[PDB]
RNA sequence: CUCCGCGAGUGGUCGGGGUGUUUACUGGGCUUAAAGCGCCCGUAGCCGGCCCGGCAAGUCGCUCCUGAAAUCCCCGGGCUCAA
RNA sequence: CCCCGGAGGACCACCAGUGGCGAAAGCGGGCGGCCAGAACGCGCCCGACGGUGAGGGGCGAAAGCCGGGGGAGCAAAGGGGAUUAGAUACCCCUGUAGUCCCGGCCGUAAACGAUGCGGGCUAGCUGUCGGUCGGGCUUAGGGCCCGGCCGGUGGCGAAGGGAAACC
C-alpha cells in the first residue's frame, strides 16, 4: 500500500502506532489502510442488503445497496453504505466508507442500579437521528444484555458495549436509518460537554 | 504610532476604502473607523497595520512551501505571485480545482498547512475546502466579505489594484524580516510599483 | 426605546434646557421635548414650540441642563 | 405541494385586490398576477425618410400598455413555462 | 405577556450558551432567579453573577464556561417528597454521576444532592447538565 | 457537575474558547497565538463558521 | 383593537433609574404643590396637569420632589374628582361615539370602536370596584351618565 | 418420507393487557399527509410582574391514632426440595 | 363614420408598488363634516388594572330570498345563426332575472399565510413604508442623501427544525 496522503504516511512509517493518536488530536482519515494497519482486530457485519432500481426506457437498472458496520468491540465502531451492481462489489464499497467512518465512543456506566466503573455499557444519556428514526441510548445495569432491536444489537456490540436501554421513535424498519441512527447516537457521545 | 509604511503612501493607495455596504461583524470588532456623508466605509488604518505585522507572524512560523496563497480575482494575480516568489509559497492564480484539498486521488492534490486567500466571498470554493479539511485560513475581508472559516482577517481594500499591490508588498516584505533574510530596516529589490497587476 | 432586556440602564434622551426670552429677558426651565407651547413666564410671548419630536424654541438656549 | 412562495400574485399585506380586465380575454386576474407588457408603438411605421421629414408630417408615437392574463401572457411569447432554478431570476419581459 | 421569569431566565442560558456566548444578560429578575444561579454557580456550571441596578427591577449578567450541556425549568414546579427525590433524579438527568436538579426547599434553594442529605423535600424547579 | 464518573475512550481537543469537543469527523484547527505564538488556540468547527472570537491567555490578542 | 393589532409599538418614556430632585430646580416642595392646584382648579387633568408643569415650569417628576404623587397632591387640597380620571376619559369616549352613531346608524366600523372602548370601560369597573375607588354597586349605563360628557 | 416447536399437553374462536408516543401527565400531531372555529368581544375555568412584613392553607420533615384479615415484597423456619 | 346638443347608470385608467389601511370580510376620483384605530416622540397620569377563553354574543365575499327604487354595460335561464356523429357546450347575434341603491334575511367560500391568540430569547445582508434623532446637501419645501432607534411590509440566509418541499 503506498501511504496517499500524509496520514497514511506516518502511519505507513510508524511515526503514529496507535488509533487513540488519530483521534485524540483531531485528525481526519482519508484511507481504509490507515484502519486496517492500526486496528488490525477489526470485524465488519454486513447490516442491510436492499436492491434498488432506477426505471428506464429499456426497464429498471438495478444495484444492490448493501449496508455495512465495522467495529473491534472495544470503543470503536462505523457505518458505511454501498451502491454497486454487484453484490460483492457493493459490500466492498460499503466496508471502505464503513472503515472510513469509523469513531470512538465513550463508555462507562452511570445506571442509577449499578455501581461499577467499567465500560459495560453507555455513560449517559445520548441520541442519535437518521431522517426519522429517533433512538435513544439510556445506561443500563451490568448483565442485562442490550435491549435494542436485532439490527441495532449489532452495532452496539461491535463499539464494545455490554448493557443497554434503547427508547426508539420513527419507522424501524428502514433499516438504514435504524442502523444510521444508533450509529450517530454513539457518536454523539463525543460532542457531551465534560 | 509607527506605521510600517508612510502613512501618505497607505492614504494614496486606498487601503482604508470599503465597500459601501453594512457590516455589523466588523463595526462591532472595531476594524470600521468612520462612514462618510456619501456612505462610503472607511476602515481603521492603525488595526490594519498592526494586523499586518501579525499577519507576517503567523506566516513566518510555518514552511514556506506548506502555504497556498491563492486568489481568482485578477486584480490580484500580479502581488500574489510577487508576494511569494519572495517567500516562495504555491501561489496559485485562476480556479481553485475543487477536490484540491478533500481529494487525494487528483493530480494536483495539494497538502498545506496554512491557505491565504484574497477575497473570501469570491474565493469561497478555496475556503469551503478550509472548511472541511480543517486547515488554518487568513483572507483580506471587507465589508462584503462573509466571515465564515476565517481564522485570521486584515480588514483592507482587497479590491483596488494599489490597494493590494501596497498589502502584499508590505506583508512580502515583513514576513522576510521576521523569516529572517531581511534587516529590520531593510527593503525588498522590488517597490510595490512592480507587484502591481496589469 | 430600545429592549430593556438589551440596554443594561435605560436612561432619558431628553433633557433640560435654560432658555433667556428675547423681548424679556427671563431665563426659564424647559423640557426639550415640550408637548405643548412653551410660554415665557414674566411677558408671556412663545418660547417653545411643540413637535413630533425636539421642540422648537423661540428663545436663547443658555445651557443644557 | 406549493409551488411558488409568492403565490403566483405579489399581492402583499391586503384580503382583496380590484382587479382588471384581460385585453383579447376576460379570464383575467386581479391586479396582481396581471401581465402589464408596455410597448412604444407609432403608426406609419419607417415611412420616416418620406414622411416626417417630407412635406411637414408631425408624426406622434404613443406609449401603450398592455393588460393580459396568464393564458394570454403565455400565448403571445411573453412569457414562458422557466425550469426551478430560474424561476427565482428577474429579469426584464423585453419591455 | 411574561408569566413566569424562571423559565424565561433560563431559557435564555440555553439559548445563549448554544451560541457559545461568554455571557448573558436577564431581565427582568426575582430572588429565585438570584438564588437558583448560585446553585449553579456552586456546581461550576456558570462564572460571576454581576448585578445591574435599573428602576425596573434590577439586572444579572452571568458569565457562561460552556459547562452546560442541557438546561430548563421544570414546570409545574412539582411538590416532592425525601423519598421521591430518587424517582425524580432519573426523569431529568443523565447517569447516576452527572447534572443536579433545583429544589426550593423550606430551608432555601439547593442542590437535590443537599436536599439528600438534608433529607427534605420541596418544590421543584430545575434541572441542570 | 461531573462527580466520580469514568468516561473512557479519547478525549478530543476541547475548544480553547467554548469547550466544544472537537468532534470525530468534523474537522476543528489548531494553531498557536498569531501575535506570540506561545500559546495554543483550538478552534471547532462550530466556532469557525459562526465566527466565535478567541482570546490569548498570554497577550491581549483577540481574534475574528 | 385589543387582539390580533398589526402593529405592536414601544412607545414610552424613559424615565431615569432612581429620579431624584433636580438642582436646577427654583421651587420648594410647597410651590410645587401649589402650582398643581391652580392648575386643577383651573381645569386640567392629572395627565395634563404634569405636562405642564414640565413643559412651563419645568418641573420632571413631582414625586421625586415632593414625595407624594399629582392625585394624591390634588386629593388633599380638596380636589376629588367624580371617578378616576382613566375611567371618567373613556366614558366621554363612548358618550361621543354614541352621540355619533344616533345619526350614522351604519357606522359598522364606529361601533366596533365603540365596543373595544366599552370593554375597556368593563375591565377599569372590575378592578376599581375591588380595590374600592368605585361604589360597589356602579353600574355603567350610557344614558345615567349623560352628565359625563 | 423427513425435519421443527412445545410436550401431559398442544392447538381454534373470543375478551383484556402488551403490541401502541394509534389517546401522548411522563409522551404524539394540526402549511402540504387527518387535524386552527371566517373574524372578533368577553363569563366560568386555567395561567399570571417586582420588593417588604404577617399567617402557615398548600407544600416539606418527625411522631401518633389509623388504613380488618387474606392478597403483595423481603427475611427466618417446617413439610424429602417444590408448590 | 363625422359634427352640434341632451339624458342616463356604472367605474375612478396612467401615477401604482410582494405600496397603505383594517380583526376578518374588505377599502382606490376631488372637497368637506362627523368618527375609529394605530405607529413614532415624551422625567405626562393610574399602579398589575394582564393572557386565553368552554358555554354566550356581535361582524361576516359571491350567489340567493323578502319589499321598494333604478336599470348604461354585462349577463344565469331562454330565443336564433353556426359547428358537430351528436352539441340541450365551446363562437356569434340577442336576451330576463341578477349585477347597482335602500330596509331586512341568509351565515356559506381554495372566508388561505391551507400557518389560533399573548409573551421572552436566538448571526446577518439586502428593498421599501411611517415616526424620530445625528451628519451632509438644498427646486430653501411637508425636499434629497448617509447613519442610528422603534414600528410595519418583501427577498436571501446563521443556529436550529423537518418525510421532504421548506421555515
Ligand atoms: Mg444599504
Ligand atoms: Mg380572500
Ligand atoms: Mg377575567
Ligand atoms: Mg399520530
Ligand atoms: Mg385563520
Ligand atoms: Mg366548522
Ligand atoms: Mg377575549
Ligand atoms: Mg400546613
Ligand atoms: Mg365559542
Ligand atoms: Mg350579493
Ligand atoms: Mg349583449
Ligand atoms: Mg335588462
Ligand atoms: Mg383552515
Ligand atoms: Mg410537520
Ligand atoms: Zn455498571
Ligand atoms: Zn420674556
Ligand atoms: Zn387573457
Ligand atoms: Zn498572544
Amino acid at each position: 500500500w503506498e501511504p496517499k496522503t500524509a496520514l497514511g504516511r506516518m502511519v505507513k512509517e510508524g511515526k503514529i502506532r496507535t488509533i487513540d493518536e488519530i483521534f485524540a488530536n483531531n485528525l481526519l482519515i482519508k484511507e481504509p489502510e490507515i484502519v486496517d494497519i492500526l486496528l488490525p482486530g477489526l470485524k465488519q457485519e454486513l447490516l442491510n442488503l436492499n436492491l434498488v432500481q432506477r426505471q428506464t426506457h429499456a426497464g429498471e437498472r438495478n444495484q444492490f445497496q448493501a449496508v455495512v458496520a465495522v467495529g473491534n468491540e472495544d470503543g470503536y465502531v462505523g457505518v458505511g453504505i454501498g451502491k454497486s451492481r454487484q453484490v460483492r462489489q457493493a459490500i466492498e464499497k460499503a466496508t471502505r466508507e464503513a472503515k472510513l467512518n469509523i469513531t470512538p465512543v465513550r463508555r462507562g456506566c452511570g445506571s442509577w442500579k449499578c455501581s461499577c466503573d467499567e465500560p459495560h455499557s453507555v455513560p449517559f444519556v445520548v441520541s442519535g437521528k437518521s431522517g426519522s428514526v429517533e433512538v435513544t441510548l439510556i445506561p443500563a445495569p451490568k448483565g442485562v444484555g442490550l435491549v435494542a432491536g436485532d439490527v441495532a444489537k449489532v452495532v452496539l456490540r461491535l463499539a464494545g458495549i455490554k448493557d443497554v436501554w434503547t427508547k426508539t421513535r420513527g419507522d424501524t424498519r428502514t433499516t438504514l436509518n435504524f442502523a444510521l441512527a444508533v450509529f450517530n447516537a454513539l457518536r454523539n457521545t463525543y460532542y457531551f460537554k465534560l | 504610532y509607527e506605521y510600517l509604511v508612510p502613512l501618505e503612501k497607505y492614504l494614496s493607495a486606498g487601503v482604508r476604502l470599503g465597500t459601501r455596504l453594512s457590516n455589523k461583524y466588523l463595526e462591532e470588532r472595531g476594524f470600521i473607523y468612520a462612514v462618510r456623508p456619501d456612505g462610503l466605509r472607511i476602515f481603521d488604518i492603525k488595526k490594519i497595520d498592526e494586523r499586518l505585522r501579525i499577519a507576517a507572524k503567523l506566516i513566518a512560523r510555518y514552511p514556506p512551501d506548506r502555504v497556498l496563497v491563492h486568489t481568482t480575482r485578477p486584480y490580484g494575480f500580479k502581488p500574489v505571485q510577487m508576494f511569494c516568489k519572495f517567500v516562495g509559497c504555491k501561489a496559485l492564480t485562476g480556479r481553485f480545482i475543487p477536490g484540491m484539498l478533500t481529494n487525494p486521488n487528483l493530480s494536483n492534490y495539494l497538502e498545506v498547512d496554512l491557505l491565504f486567500v484574497v477575497d473570501p466571498r469570491l474565493d469561497s470554493q478555496a475556503v469551503a475546502e478550509a472548511a472541511k479539511m480543517g486547515i488554518p485560513v487568513v483572507a483580506l475581508v471587507d465589508t462584503d466579505t462573509p466571515h465564515q472559516y476565517i481564522d485570521f482577517m486584515i480588514p483592507c481594500n482587497n479590491k483596488g489594484r494599489k490597494s493590494l499591490a501596497l498589502i502584499f508588498w508590505v506583508l512580502a516584505r515583513q514576513v522576510l524580516r521576521e523569516r529572517g533574510e531581511l534587516k529590520p530596516d531593510q527593503d525588498l529589490p522590488v517597490p510595490p510599483e512592480e507587484f502591481e497587476t496589469r | 426605546p430600545q429592549r430593556f432586556s438589551r440596554v443594561l440602564i435605560p436612561q432619558p434622551r431628553s433633557r433640560f434646557v435654560r432658555l433667556r426670552c428675547p423681548d424679556c429677558g427671563n431665563e426659564q426651565v424647559t423640557f426639550s421635548h415640550a408637548a405643548m407651547v412653551v410660554r415665557c413666564l414674566v411677558c408671556g410671548r412663545v418660547l417653545a414650540q411643540p413637535t413630533g419630536g425636539k421642540a422648537i424654541f423661540a428663545g436663547h438656549v443658555v445651557k443644557v441642563l | 405541494p406549493k409551488k411558488r412562495k409568492n403565490r403566483g400574485r405579489k399581492k402583499g399585506d391586503k384580503g382583496r385586490e380590484p382587479y382588471v380586465y384581460c385585453d383579447n380575454c376576460g379570464k383575467v386576474v386581479p391586479r396582481s398576477k396581471a401581465i402589464r407588457l408596455t410597448v412604444p408603438y407609432s403608426p406609419v411605421p419607417p415611412d420616416l425618410a418620406r414622411e416626417l421629414e417630407k412635406q411637414g408630417a408631425i408624426i406622434s408615437r404613443y406609449l401603450v400598455t398592455k393588460t393580459y392574463c396568464i393564458n394570454c401572457a403565455v400565448f403571445f411569447g411573453i412569457i414562458k413555462v422557466r425550469p426551478r432554478e430560474e424561476r427565482k431570476k428577474r429579469v426584464p419581459l423585453q419591455q | 405577556v411574561m408569566l413566569d421569569l424562571l423559565s424565561n431566565a433560563l431559557t435564555a442560558i440555553k439559548n445563549a450558551e448554544a451560541m457559545g456566548k461568554r455571557q448573558v444578560v436577564i431581565w427582568p429578575v426575582n430572588k429565585l432567579i438570584y438564588y437558583t444561579l448560585r446553585v449553579l454557580q456552586r456546581y461550576g456550571y456558570v462564572g460571576e453573577i454581576e448585578y445591574i441596578d435599573d428602576g425596573r427591577g434590577g439586572k444579572y449578567v452571568v458569565q457562561l464556561l460552556g459547562k452546560i450541556n442541557d438546561i430548563g425549568a421544570i414546570r409545574p414546579r412539582f411538590p416532592v417528597k425525601y423519598r421521591e427525590i430518587v424517582e425524580w433524579e432519573q426523569k431529568y438527568l443523565p447517569a447516576r454521576q452527572i447534572g443536579i436538579l433545583v429544589i426550593s426547599t423550606s430551608q432555601g434553594v439547593m442542590s437535590h444532592l443537599e436536599a439528600k442529605e438534608k433529607k427534605i423535600g420541596g418544590v421543584l424547579l430545575a434541572y441542570v447538565y | 457537575s461531573i462527580r466520580g464518573a469514568r468516561i473512557y475512550g479519547p478525549s478530543p481537543p476541547a475548544d480553547s474558547t467554548t469547550n466544544w469537543p472537537l468532534a470525530p469527523l468534523e474537522r476543528g484547527v489548531v494553531f498557536a497565538c498569531p501575535n506570540c505564538g506561545k500559546t495554543t488556540i483550538v478552534r471547532s468547527a462550530r466556532a469557525r463558521k459562526l465566527g466565535v472570537p478567541y482570546r490569548c491567555p498570554e497577550c491581549g490578542f483577540v481574534g475574528p | 383593537p385589543h387582539r390580533s393589532r398589526h402593529k405592536k409599538g414601544r412607545s414610552s418614556s424613559v424615565r431615569p433609574p432612581h429620579p431624584t430632585v433636580p438642582t436646577w430646580i427654583q421651587y420648594t416642595p410647597e410651590e410645587v404643590e401649589q402650582l398643581a392646584v391652580e392648575l386643577a382648579r383651573r381645569g386640567f387633568p392629572p395627565s395634563q396637569i404634569g405636562i405642564i408643569l414640565r413643559d412651563q415650569y419645568g418641573i420632571p417628576l413631582v414625586k421625586p420632589i415632593t414625595g407624594k404623587k399629582l392625585t394624591k397632591i390634588l386629593e388633599e387640597h380638596g380636589i376629588k374628582q367624580e371617578l378616576p380620571e382613566d375611567l371618567l376619559n373613556l366614558i366621554r369616549r363612548a358618550l361621543r361615539i354614541r352621540k355619533h352613531l344616533e345619526e350614522h346608524p351604519k357606522d359598522m366600523a364606529s361601533r366596533r370602536g365603540l365596543q373595544l372602548v366599552e370593554s375597556k370601560i368593563h375591565r377599569l369597573i372590575k378592578y376599581y370596584k375591588r380595590v374600592g375607588k368605585i361604589p360597589q354597586d356602579f353600574v355603567y349605563n350610557p344614558e345615567a351618565l349623560s352628565h359625563l360628557a
